[PDB]
């Protein structure tokens, strides 16, 4: 069904150039504003860029602006230029749609590895590891620098789960709603400044790394990353 | 003795007061009228292709009528110009821009109607906001190209005996430039628009009445009330202007032309004030904008 | 140029009557044959001559200025 | 044997009329005379769903009272956001001829059908990201005049071939059939409990049906012209039928007869759509006279005019929370009054 | 047409057997229902703009 | 506007799409097609053109004609005829080889929504009508007819009888005769549509 494959990895010398292409097949690509999110091999995810539906607006991160080019045949392109030593990461192609009741960041691409040879809202997860046994009740708490509850009443605290060796998948969006295909075991919470992703009857498939996400304004800063280790 | 006449220096005259009352009537009817037309063509229109031309014509007429206090102040003070040189080079230039824009917009409205009548299948494809806007922009650009001499050759002169100061046009006072410029403006503003209006409306009448179910006897009424009114109301000003340009700055003939230029301008703005009336009364399609407003 | 010549012509008369006579007769009205206007004004012969000279020099200046009192267009 | 059956039918009609008239001990007017009038009700056009280029034939509110779906003959059924004026979706209809559009109570499904004799089902929450056709409900020999969603699986559609139908969107086959009308069934309205529904047909009759076993329970007459609109009371114990004779009446299921009539000397245009308020006191009845009156469903008198349209209205829906009313007229402008 | 007449007769029998109550009882039920939802009806009572989303 | 910016962007994009579709749908010409059952409705433009309503489209001299053959709707005319208020021209077909068609023409030419819509008329089955006249007198269909029984005069009388049912001088009936085999029907429809298009264009510009 829905697939967002991509390629264009391999070893890249510093200061070189490369082309990253996201081949979105199996869905209406032209109605989704594709994002781009990376993740260091031993750190949390980080936003890179953003292109809307029809290339109306293109955003970039603070350390991405100028040297990265995002463009959209059912294919999303990212142009790699002047690769520093911090660009090594796994690049994820993330679709997203924004209407009433939408599910942004619903499907995350498989990802390809790229290697090299302060006014934003920061996301803080003070807890880094919560050891729980299967069948127990656990909670993962993520904090915010500034209140995310907008005037309209919607709070932008998206919750993502990354199983080991698997692409992240949306679990709780807007801190209250629950994404499609997600069992009711996961349940969002939190209000105002602090948010928690409550888990009821934690199973063996719920173990992984959690990444609380904000969407009040760009850039999209992820949380530190909480690893729900078994036992 | 504060009676400096010595030759019976009388006050203003009968042609002057006639021009003044014509200006007053045009301004009074332009306070209403064109404002209503631009309102209905902006808020209740611009989604219809056949309203862009009316909007441009109405805004041109409104801008023509807005600067009538300038002419009023100039006339009541015996052609005195208290404004500066930049104002003299700008405001008359803009009002001439609006006048020629109105003329060219009438001509392009006639051309659009001719295409609608004679190419009805082809004016379902050509029709669109883009082509109407392009034609109106071309008309405005032609008006600006004709106005450019007013932008360039406006000069302020003084007499130094009274505080009176007046500004006209100075073609270096010794060059054969007023002839060509005047001929070009006369042609492109009164003869070519007249030829387009006459030919297009005559063909429209000869094709509309050729087939049945279209001879509504109102197309002839609008054609007459457009062409005859425009011709009658623009012939005096144009003939006076070309005669003034060709004639020397002296002699009784040119003096009388100077006297009657104000009357010619007022009788020309009679057409500017009448222009929205015909498209409001004959626009049963305007009654819908008035009701839906 | 015209104003300086008119002032120096008017200064040639030591009477305020003649000074006003020229200063008001120096109008730039386009009426032809202003000597006819001189024929219909009741004043002294000195003002008659001063007005004739003042009017003729003013008319010469207005003729050589070659400026059109244009309105619109 | 025809004469005996005709005599039996005449006697049954006479006894039914006698029973109905025997229960009218007191009229509704002398009971509603005790309430103070609600006064003039003035509602301003808060929003306007500009973006349609044809005649509007349906405006159905969502269960969240924020999403309104509008159907037109331009070939598009645009789903609107009533708070931010935004258009959520623009479904390209297969056929331009549309006279009804339904919004599922869960919000996942949209139904739309017209002169094609097909009530198509649209899936809003498709995984591919685009709205697609879920189930095309064919089987009618007349135009589908009204379709309403009982739930996510069963939809009750009113057709123009004298056949109100109960469908099964999962399989696409008519599970149960309602018959008994002689004229075109021009309106339909499910009850709040989604166990029964009324239908106002072209033969000046409004018969309430049973969803379970498909048998008519009561029949209502009194209109001299076709019925163009029908809708239940907020309590589910009554309904109001909009007739083309410029009159709409308030029938009651318990009393089995009309209670009050909503008519005036100066109104002659035919009603096109009717709806109630959250409390049931206000009855926003559309009219072909370019306006949309509001009727006190108890005092049976006028209380205001929502005259803000340049053509005849074809739909008037009130939000599930009672916040707003959406009047979509033929001039393509759906206005969200309040 | 005999079958149609018989079906109409049977439908009339079924409809005539439906239990009916006084019209005053239904009027009073509608009265109480309208009285019980007056506070939650924001159309006849103008809701203050603080919580009104249509502004 | 946190993420509602993309909501407004989507709204603008699909509003632009709606406007483009609307201005591309104004190119087509709508022609409601009526007549009696099996009255030559589907034998008029067979040189071109491809349960409820039946829509047919063809292109002739840079014009897309939307020909709504609504003859398949066996229901009340009144309840769905307002959906064709904005039709360019009604194409009415009558078979001359057979009072019902006359009644339908009377009801449709004086309809409330068709006051200013020209109603074309196609007197069909020329050869069959001629043979019927040569074999049977017109008194069977027109008892009040008083004249010789030939082709031309009887056809003219029938055409006049259909035309006289008009009561509004704001519309004209573009009567025509076809032999069920001529291809001239397309040209007649095209010139009638051109005339009504010119009339509508003059109406819009405040000229008709």
């Amino acid at each position: 069904d829905v697939q967002l494959v991509e390629s264009g990895g391999g070893l890249v010398q510093p200061g070189g150039s490369r082309k990253l292409s996201c081949s979105a097949s199996g869905f209406a690509f032209s109605s989704f504003g594709m994002h781009w999110v990376r993740q260091a091999p031993e750190k949390g995810l980080e936003w890179v860029a953003y292109i809307s539906s029809g290339s109306g607006t293109i955003y970039y991160a603070d350390t991405v602006k100028g040297r990265f080019t995002i463009s959209r045949k059912n294919t999303l392109f990212l142009q790699m230029t002047s690769l520093r030593s911090e660009d090594t990461a796994m690049y994820y192609c993330v679709r997203s749609i924004y209407y009433y009741g939408s599910s942004p960041f619903d499907f995350w691409g498989q990802g390809t590895t790229l290697t090299v040879s302060g006014s934003d809202i920061v996301m803080t997860q003070a807890t880094s590891s919560v050891p729980v046994t299967p069948g127990e009740s656990v909670s993962i708490s993520c904090r915010s620098s500034k209140s995310l509850l907008h005037s309209n009443g919607n709070t932008y605290l998206y919750w993502f789960l990354q199983r080991p060796g698997q692409s992240p998948q949306l679990l709780i969006y807007r801190m209250s709603n629950l994404a499609s295909g997600v069992p009711d075991r996961f349940s969002g919470s939190g209000s105002g400044t602090a948010f928690t992703l409550t888990i009821s009857r934690l199973e063996a498939e719920d173990v992984g790394v959690y990444y609380c996400m904000q969407h009040l304004e760009y850039p999209l800063t992820f949380g530190a990353g909480t690893k729900l280790e078994l036992k | 003795l504060n009676t400096p006449v010595d030759k019976t220096s009388n006050t203003l005259r009968v042609p002057d007061i006639l021009a003044l009352v014509i200006f007053a009537v045009v301004f009074l009817v332009g306070v209403l009228g064109n404002a209503l037309v631009v309102w209905v063509t902006a808020f209740e229109a611009k989604r219809t292709i056949n309203a862009i031309w009316f909007l441009n014509l109405a805004v041109a007429d409104f801008l023509s009528c807005l600067a009538l206090p300038i002419l009023f102040t100039s006339i009541v003070q015996h052609h005195h110009w208290p404004f500066g040189g930049a104002a003299c080079s700008i405001l008359p230039s803009l009002i001439l821009l609006n006048m020629y824009a109105s003329i060219l917009l009438l001509a392009t409205i006639s051309a659009d109607r001719f295409l609608l009548v004679f190419k009805p299948i082809w004016c379902q494809n050509f029709r669109g906001a883009g082509l109407a806007w392009i034609a109106c922009a071309v008309a405005w650009g032609l008006a600006l190209l004709l106005t450019i001499p007013s932008f360039l050759y406006r000069v302020v002169r003084e007499e130094y005996f009274p505080p009176k100061v007046l500004c006209g046009v100075d073609y270096s006072h010794d060059k054969r430039r007023e002839r060509a410029v005047a001929i070009v403006r006369l042609v492109l503003g009164f003869l070519w628009p007249l030829l387009t209006l006459t030919i297009c409306y005559t063909f429209i009448l000869l094709r509309t009445w050729s087939r049945r179910a279209t001879r509504s006897t109102k197309t002839l009424k609008v054609v007459v009330a457009v062409v005859a009114s425009f011709f009658i109301f623009w012939l005096p000003y144009q003939v006076t202007g070309i005669m003034m340009s060709f004639l020397e700055p002296s002699s009784p003939t040119f003096l009388l032309l100077k006297k009657l230029d104000s009357l010619c301008v007022s009788f020309a703005y009679i057409n500017c004030c009448i222009n929205p009336i015909i498209y409001v009364v004959a626009g049963q399609g305007f009654q819908g904008r008035l009701r839906k407003s | 140029t015209l104003q300086k010549k008119i002032e120096e012509i008017a200064a040639k008369y030591k009477h305020s009557v003649v000074k006003k006579c020229c200063y008001d007769g120096a109008c730039v009205n386009n009426d032809e044959t202003c000597e006819q206007r001189a024929a219909r004004i009741s004043l002294g012969p000195r003002c008659i001559k001063a007005f004739t000279e003042c009017c003729v020099v003013a008319s010469q200046l207005r003729a050589n200025i070659s400026h059109k009192d244009m309105q619109l267009g | 044997e025809l004469d005996q059956l005709r005599q039996e039918a005449e006697q049954l009609k006479n006894q039914i009329r006698d029973a109905r008239k025997a229960c009218a001990d007191a009229t509704l007017s002398q009971i509603t005379n005790n309430i103070d009038p609600v006064g003039r009700i003035q509602m301003r056009t808060r929003r306007t769903l500009r973006g349609h280029l044809a005649k509007i034939y349906a405006m159905h509110w969502g269960t969240d009272s924020r999403l309104l779906v509008s159907a037109s003959q331009d070939g598009k059924l645009i789903i609107w956001d009533s708070y931010t004026t935004n258009k959520v979706h623009a479904i390209p209809l297969r056929s331009s001829w549309v006279m009804t559009c339904a919004y599922a109570p869960s919000g996942n499904y949209v139904a739309c059908g017209g002169l094609d004799n097909i009530c198509s089902i649209y899936n809003l929450k498709t995984r591919e990201g685009n709205v697609r056709v879920s189930r095309e409900l064919a089987g009618h020999t007349g135009y589908l005049s009204c379709c309403r969603f009982l739930d996510d699986n069963q939809i009750v559609t009113s057709s123009g071939d004298t056949t109100c139908a109960l469908w099964d969107i999962e399989t696409g086959q008519q599970t149960t059939t309602f018959t008994g009308h002689t004229g075109d069934v021009m309106s339909l309205s499910l009850a709040p409990d989604t166990r029964l529904f009324v239908s106002g047909a072209c033969d000046a009759s409004a018969k309430l049906w049973d969803v379970r076993e498909g048998m008519c329970r009561q029949t209502f007459t009194g209109h001299e012209s076709d019925i163009n609109a029908i809708c239940f009371f907020p309590n589910g114990n009554a309904f109001a039928t909009g007739s083309d004779d410029a009159t709409c009446r308030l029938f009651d299921l318990r009393a089995d007869q009309e209670l009050m009539t909503y008519s005036h000397d100066n109104i002659i245009c035919g009603i096109t759509s009717v709806s109630f308020s959250k409390s049931g006191r206000l009855l926003l009845a559309g009219y072909d006279d370019f306006n949309c009156n509001v009727w006190d469903a108890l005092k049976a008198d006028r209380a205001g005019v929502l005259a803000g349209h340049d053509n005849r209205v074809s739909c008037l829906g009130v939000t599930d929370d009672g916040m707003a009313v959406a009047t979509g007229s033929w001039d393509s402008f759906l206005k969200i009054w309040n | 047409s005999i079958a149609q007449a018989r079906k109409l007769v049977e439908q009339l029998k079924m409809e005539a057997n439906i239990d009916r109550i006084k019209v005053s009882k239904a009027a009073a039920d509608l009265m109480a229902y309208c009285e019980a939802h007056a506070k939650e009806d924001p159309l006849l009572t103008p809701v203050p703009a603080s919580e009104n989303p249509f502004r | 506007s946190a993420e509602e910016r993309a909501a407004l962007e989507r709204s603008k994009a699909i509003e632009k799409n709606l406007k483009e579709d609307g201005i591309s749908a104004a190119k087509d010409v709508k022609l409601l097609l009526l007549g009696a059952d099996n009255s030559g409705k589907s034998t008029i433009v067979k040189q071109m053109k491809i349960t409820g309503i039946v829509e047919t489209h063809f292109t002739f001299k840079n014009l897309h004609f939307r020909l709504f053959d609504v003859g398949g709707q066996r229901s009340e005319r009144k309840k769905w005829i307002h959906c064709f208020e904005d039709v360019t021209a009604i194409i009415f077909c009558v078979d001359l080889s057979d009072h019902e068609s006359l009644m339908l023409f009377d009801s449709i030419c004086n309809n409330k929504f068709f006051i200013d819509t020209s109603i074309i008329l196609f007197l069909n089955k020329k050869d069959l009508f001629g043979e019927k006249i040569k074999k049977s007198p017109l008194t069977i269909c027109f008892p009040e007819y008083t004249g010789p029984n030939t082709y031309e005069d009887a056809a003219a009388y029938i055409q006049a009888q259909f035309e006289s049912k008009n009561r509004s001088p704001n519309k004209e009936i573009y009567c025509h005769m076809t032999c069920a085999t001529d291809t001239n029907n397309a040209q007649v429809i095209f010139d009638a549509v051109t005339d009504i298009i010119i009339a509508n264009n003059l109406r819009g510009c405040g000229l008709y």
